[PDB]
């Protein structure tokens, strides 16, 4: 954090409980800064929904068996912290993450065949 | 001997040199002539390519359809199992 | 639209459309972006068309004629026409008349002509 | 939600579902568009490729 | 044998008697050349291929120079690069400074070989100016810029020799040497389109084709002829949503560089009657309607029905992908109906060859067998309209051979000598067992093609039993190891795969049952009586033709230009052709339009991804999952039992055989609605040379011209 | 399930109305490969769509084999927003980012394992090759006992 406020430098993971230890320490300082994140960014959702969502985040890389995976997927969520809570990303990068304020909504892929037929692939 | 009223289509998938074949190359040499002389209205489709594991595919009404594979089986062995899918 | 005589007629010079993938300026001009809007303001230029049809035969005694254009590097790339069969030859870059001598009888004898011909 | 819609009177527009460079083709007149309201239903056309 | 010789350095191995350009090809060296062609004559005229060569005096031409046991050839000597000058600069004297109004621009080999052959700037300022020579009427497809010909003969070699057309020719002498027939003819030949993909240069340009697009503007794609059996694997360049023109792409196993007129010039008509949303008849008049509410009332109309086994038929057309074939007989099967019909007349009854066998109705000796056929019997084809790319591959071997051709059937204009042996089913018998079958009996390699038109004929049993009896009797040199004497030639690009699929009826019994529901997919070449006039019909397809006009529901699908199907060749051959543009409007894909109407109905086809689709066409045939090969046939004896054994009495009635294609020009939808096939069919009845006989352009009796093309 | 399309992937902020559903998306676990479409910060869709390699077509128009030499993918186009017509100007307007994008590789294995690195499905076209044969100026002169069938005219 020599540079700036949230900076860790580069590091590789030395062995899988290194990197499970990182993995953890960084999935506990996201769902911590939750209510930090909701008043910066006005987030007009609960601070539960933002927890939830965040779980979803690290829900989706659970099955990665590669070391050299978790490094760069560990160094994209510091950098991702650095940027939220320097207040560097504007409101609309933020809750743009949240995938429900598209005018279209999260329902945007079409549910099952018979419903994309009939609207054109969605 | 015919087929069970009921049954609308036989499809043989097998390939054309493979060792895993010859025992259904074999059964058919000898059979599907007989099979089609019995009854000409029922199509008997003989459908091979490289390295296709044996199988056979029996239609009925309605379109349901049973496999039954032929890997391992010996040139008596299909007799026996076409016919488990051909009687009732 | 419709009222106008601009918004009706595809060019000043012509009426009607000069190729098949044109639009006509009656559907271009249909809708309601043109609804509160003048119509002799719009950009409507003369067709090119009916202007070079307008142009008198350049009448030669030789086989192959040379056309630049008519303003030496102003013009298109110089190529060569070629007046053997008796009909008017029209410059490809340009669409000027050429037409040779040997063939004025027959083509004074045409009723109706591409070119005004004298 | 369909792409194809017969107008009242009958004729059929053709749509394609996406955003702003996309084909509605609902022609649109909203009187009072200036108030409170009218920004709302505008900008729900608009943002959908209509006039 | 092989000699090996050195190239620049490098040993080549090739074969001896080929020409020097051929190893230089096959060494890695890049030659200029104009006038050789890899599958036309060689010609010397063009210079442009002139290489250094030891024990060698002058230059020689590598495309004329055969090649020998030890010899030495520099391609990028100074004697090689002053040479490759030099003609350049002769090349470019005389020609017409028409790079922007030129068609071949951006796309020409004289440009791009003065661009790495010749001099960066011209020294021809001659006073006295260049050469120019008149226009040309050679018919409506080519349009013909003479002032660019560089003299090359590729034309009047594929048409001479190809095509066998000899009406173009090479009248003159010197620098007014000219290309054209001397007296104003239109070039008739279904194959003539190929001369402007030939040119080097833009003299001889597609009057359709005539300043639309520039090449670098274009999206191509890798895609399949369905225009036709054969298969032909082609290119389609298109600008966005639209596609601009057809080209030929190579493959020796099928269509070799060439494509006919129809499967050139048919795609103007992929953009004119399009059916782009679904329509209901009612009152009489087709309306509007989205697809949640023409689905239904397929179904609602289903229901009221409520027909029996074997009442809901299907007619699948010419144009059909095996996909929706697969989809289609799925669906059929859930309702109960084995009722699966074809386009053609008979089509709606079993066919005289099974599909039990694949090589009952396979061309066996695959395409490339022609090549070494020594003796071929031709039965119900007129294969330069049936085939045309096939047609020529029959010349080329018949040109260089000592191949004999005779044929059972309507005779016809042919570009080879072929004996006549009679037009009816005895003149088969009493040539099978005439002076030409031992001709097949002595004849290794012998071939016999059946016409997909004697199927249709009302003696086809017979015809069938005829044949194959005959191949059966005269086994080890019909029936090799390495070679089948018998071939089934289809017409349209389905019916292979169709017969693959068992998509065909069954027995005689499910041909008697009158249908209350036609599903007409594709089909608008059906016989009136195979669709009852009260029943209930559905037409899925792409243009509006017959099919739709009789519809009840009309179901806007794909064409072969906007969809990815799977098709299968006459030879068997399994290809993919590859979608260029989207789908117009509110069409679907037509496999999707089955597997909704599924849900409407209440029996869901289960796969619901094309992925899934394909699994199952695997289970019907695995061949279906082999891509650009043919899978060979195994028990290619077992024919037998339905070509002779379940064709043994034969109620055989005399008529003789007939034609099948009365218009080559108008045999489908595609074309039926191409303006240009109604030009080609127009300028072929009155012999019309002109250029722009129903097309824009200056005439005497159109002083002013004219903006409508096709009329 | 055996080809089945996931309707249920979580979607993100750039799949759209012409999105289709995709059947795999890469867990970062298969073997051998690394799961490069998983930390490429692509969307879905590019895991959905099918890409086509294949070695290009010589032209029928020239004899140039310059463009024949290397192997691209590309993206196949999709039934719906690959083009339409503008309404106010008649341009030609897209929904398909990967529409103008293509990749070259110098062999076919280079082109695979680029493709399953990334997660792409993907369709190979085997070349179509000539047929080798000896073409000789003195063919055109050959002499015919018999009936000449053909009158060569250079
Ligand atoms: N908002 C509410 O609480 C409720 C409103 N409504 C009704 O809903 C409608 C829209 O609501 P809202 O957006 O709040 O309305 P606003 O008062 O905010 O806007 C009304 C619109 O009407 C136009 N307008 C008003 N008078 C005239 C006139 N004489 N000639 C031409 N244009 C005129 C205004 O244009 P300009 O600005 O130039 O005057 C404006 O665009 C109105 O009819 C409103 O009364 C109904 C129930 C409750
Ligand atoms: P348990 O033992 O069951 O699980 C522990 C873990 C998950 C470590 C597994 O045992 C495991 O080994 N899994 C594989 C390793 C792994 O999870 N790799 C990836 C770790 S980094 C990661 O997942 C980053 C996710 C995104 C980070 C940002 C999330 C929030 C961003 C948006 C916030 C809201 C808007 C501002
Ligand atoms: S043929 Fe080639 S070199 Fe000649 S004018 Fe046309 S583009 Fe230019
Ligand atoms: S017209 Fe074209 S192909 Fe024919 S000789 Fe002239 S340049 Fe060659
Ligand atoms: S290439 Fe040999 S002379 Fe033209
Ligand atoms: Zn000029």
């Amino acid at each position: 954090v020599q540079p700036t406020k949230f900076a860790v430098t580069v590091r590789q993971s030395r062995n899988w409980a290194d990197a499970k230890q990182r993995v953890i320490a960084a999935y506990r300082a996201w769902i911590r800064a939750a209510p930090e994140i909701q008043t910066m960014y006005s987030i007009p959702f609960p601070v539960s929904h933002i927890r939830t969502r965040i779980r979803q985040e690290f829900e989706r890389h659970r099955y990665v068996n590669k070391l050299n995976v978790v490094d760069v997927l560990l160094q994209q969520s510091n950098a991702d912290f650095q940027e939220t809570m320097n207040f560097w990303r504007q409101q609309s990068h933020v809750m743009a993450f949240f995938k429900e304020e598209h005018f279209r909504g999260e329902k945007r892929l079409p549910s099952n065949f018979i419903t994309g037929f009939l609207e054109g692939r969605n | 001997y015919a087929f069970a009223k009921g049954v609308k289509e036989l499809r043989f998938l097998f390939c054309q040199t493979s060792q895993h074949s010859a025992e259904a190359r074999s059964f058919l040499n000898r059979a599907y002539p007989i099979m089609k002389k019995h009854n000409p209205t029922i199509p008997i489709l003989l459908r091979e390519a490289q390295g296709t594991i044996p199988r056979v595919y029996a239609r009925y009404e309605f379109g349901r359809e049973k496999m039954e594979s032929l890997e391992g089986l010996t040139d008596k062995q299909i007799e026996e199992t076409v016919a488990k899918l051909v009687k009732t | 639209t419709g009222r106008p005589a601009s918004a009706v007629m595809q060019a000043p010079n012509r009426a009607e459309v000069w190729s098949r993938s044109q639009r006509p300026r009656s559907e271009a001009m249909a809708g309601p972006r043109f609804e509160q809007t003048d119509f002799d303001a719009q950009p409507r230029p003369w067709a090119a068309i009916e202007l070079i049809h307008k142009q008198p035969v350049r009448w030669t005694h030789d086989r192959i004629v040379a056309c630049d254009g008519g303003g030496g590097p102003h013009g298109h790339p110089k190529i060569y026409i070629n007046t053997d069969k008796p009909e008017i030859a029209t410059c490809n870059y340009c669409g000027l008349p050429f037409a040779n001598e040997h063939h004025r009888k027959y083509l004074e004898s045409l009723p109706q002509t591409s070119y005004p011909l004298n | 939600i369909s792409d194809i819609h017969i107008t009242r009177t009958g004729k059929p527009l053709i749509r394609i579902q996406g955003g702003r460079s996309s084909l509605g083709e609902h022609t649109a007149t909203v009187f009072g568009a200036t108030g409170q309201l009218g920004r709302y239903i505008v900008n729900r056309l608009a943002r959908q490729g209509c006039t | 044998a092989e000699v090996e010789l050195t190239i620049d350095g490098k040993k080549v191995s090739i074969e001896a008697g080929s020409a020097l350009i051929q190893a230089c090809e096959k060494a890695g060296v890049v030659v200029p050349r104009y006038c050789y062609h890899e599958k036309l004559a060689i010609a010397g005229n063009c210079r442009m291929c002139l290489v250094e060569v030891e024990r060698s005096p002058k230059p020689v031409a590598s495309c004329a120079w055969p090649v020998q046991a030890g010899m030495v050839v520099k391609t990028n000597s100074p004697l090689t690069h002053k040479a490759r000058e030099g003609v350049m600069e002769f090349l470019l004297a005389n020609h017409p400074l028409d790079c922007p109004i030129c068609d071949q621009g951006g796309e020409c080999d004289l440009q791009d070989q003065s661009m790495r052959y010749g001099a960066d700037r011209g020294r021809f300022h001659e006073i006295g100016g260049k050469r120019a020579v008149e226009d040309k009427n050679i018919g409506p497809l080519i349009k013909t810029s003479m002032n660019r010909c560089i003299h090359c003969t590729r034309c009047v070699r594929f048409m001479n020799d190809i095509a066998g057309a000899p009406e173009l020719g090479s009248t003159g002498r010197g620098n007014d040497l000219q290309i054209g027939t001397y007296l104003e003819k239109n070039l008739d030949s279904e194959l003539s389109g190929n001369v402007i993909d030939l040119c080097p240069v833009g003299a001889l340009t597609s009057k359709p084709y005539a300043f639309r697009a520039r090449p670098w503007e274009l999206k191509r794609t890798e895609s399949i002829d369905v225009l036709d059996g054969l298969g032909s694997n082609i290119r389609v360049d298109s600008r966005g949503l639209e596609v601009m023109r057809i080209l030929p792409r190579l493959n020796d196993d099928v269509n070799e560089e060439w494509i006919n007129d129809k499967t050139r010039f048919a795609c103007d008509g992929l953009k004119t009657q399009r059916l782009t949303m679904p329509l209901v008849r009612r009152d009489g008049k087709f309306e509007p309607a989205t697809w949640e509410q023409a689905l239904t009332e397929i179904a609602h109309a289903y229901q009221t029905l409520a027909p029996k086994e074997n009442e809901f038929k299907v007619i699948a057309g010419q144009l059909v992908e095996v996909e929706s074939l697969v989809a289609m007989k799925d669906l059929a099967n859930r309702l109960g109906s084995e009722n699966l019909a074809l386009d053609f007349p008979g089509g709606s009854q079993p066919l005289a060859h099974g599909v039990d066998i694949r090589s009952n109705y396979l061309f066996n000796s695959k395409i490339w067998g022609i090549e070494e056929a020594d003796a071929i019997l031709l039965v119900g084809t007129n294969p330069r309209h049936e085939a045309a790319v096939l047609n020529a591959r029959i010349r080329k071997q018949w040109l260089r051979s000592d191949l004999e051709i005779a044929a059972v059937g309507q005779p016809w204009e042919s570009t080879f000598d072929y004996e006549h042996l009679g037009t009816d089913l005895a003149a088969l018998k009493n040539a099978l067992s005439g002076p030409f079958g031992e001709k097949l009996k002595k004849a290794k390699r012998p071939m016999i093609i059946v016409g997909s038109g004697v199927t249709e004929h009302p003696d086809a049993k017979a015809f069938y039993e005829t044949v194959w009896s005959f191949v059966e009797k005269n086994a080890s040199n019909f029936l090799t190891e390495e070679w089948c004497g018998y071939n089934v030639l289809q017409r349209a690009a389905s019916r292979a795969g169709a017969f693959e699929v068992g998509f065909v009826v069954p027995s005689p019994e499910v041909a008697a049952t009158k249908p209350k529901f036609v599903w007409l997919l594709g089909a608008d070449e059906f016989d009136p009586a195979d669709v009852p006039k009260d029943a209930f019909i559905v037409y899925q397809g792409h243009h509006g033709d017959r099919g739709a006009e009789i519809a009840d529901i009309v179901l806007p699908g794909a064409a072969y230009t906007e969809k990815a199907g799977t098709y299968v060749n006459t030879e068997g051959r399994v290809q993919m052709t590859r979608a260029a543009t989207g789908l117009p409007g509110a069409a679907r894909t037509d496999w999707k339009i089955i597997r909704a109407v599924s849900e409407f109905l209440g029996v869901p086809l289960p796969y619901d991804d094309v992925a899934q689709l394909r699994d199952r066409m695997a289970e019907i045939s695995p061949a279906l999952a082999a891509y650009d090969v043919v899978e060979p046939v195994a028990l290619r004896h077992l024919s037998k039992v339905q070509l002779v054994d379940q064709n043994k009495g034969a109620k055989v009635t005399g008529e003789p055989l007939k034609k099948v294609v009365e218009n080559f020009y108008f045999t489908d939808v595609i074309s039926r609605s191409s303006p240009t096939m109604a030009r080609c069919s127009a300028a072929k009845e009155t012999g019309d040379p002109r250029t722009n006989f129903m097309a824009p352009g200056m005439e005497e009796d159109r002083p002013m011209g004219q903006i409508a093309y096709g009329a | 399930p055996r080809n089945a399309p996931d309707y249920n992937v979580p979607i993100d902020i750039a799949t759209s109305t012409f999105t289709p559903v995709p059947k795999n998306v890469q867990d970062g676990s298969e073997e051998n490969v690394v799961p490069a479409g998983l930390i490429s910060g692509a969307p879905m869709e590019l895991q959905a769509r099918t890409v086509r390699i294949y070695k290009p077509a010589k032209p029928a128009t020239q004899s140039g084999e310059k463009n024949t030499q290397l192997w691209r993918m590309d993206w196949d186009v999709l039934g719906k927003g690959h083009r339409w017509e503008n309404p106010l100007m008649g341009w030609q307007s897209s929904a398909d980012f990967m529409q103008g994008t293509h990749l070259t590789f110098k062999t076919k294995e280079d082109a695979i394992a680029f493709a399953e690195k990334q997660g792409y499905e993907y369709f190979v076209q085997e070349p179509n090759e000539r047929h080798f044969r000896p073409k000789a100026y003195a063919n055109n002169f050959l002499y015919s006992p018999g009936k000449l069938k053909h009158i060569r005219t250079k």
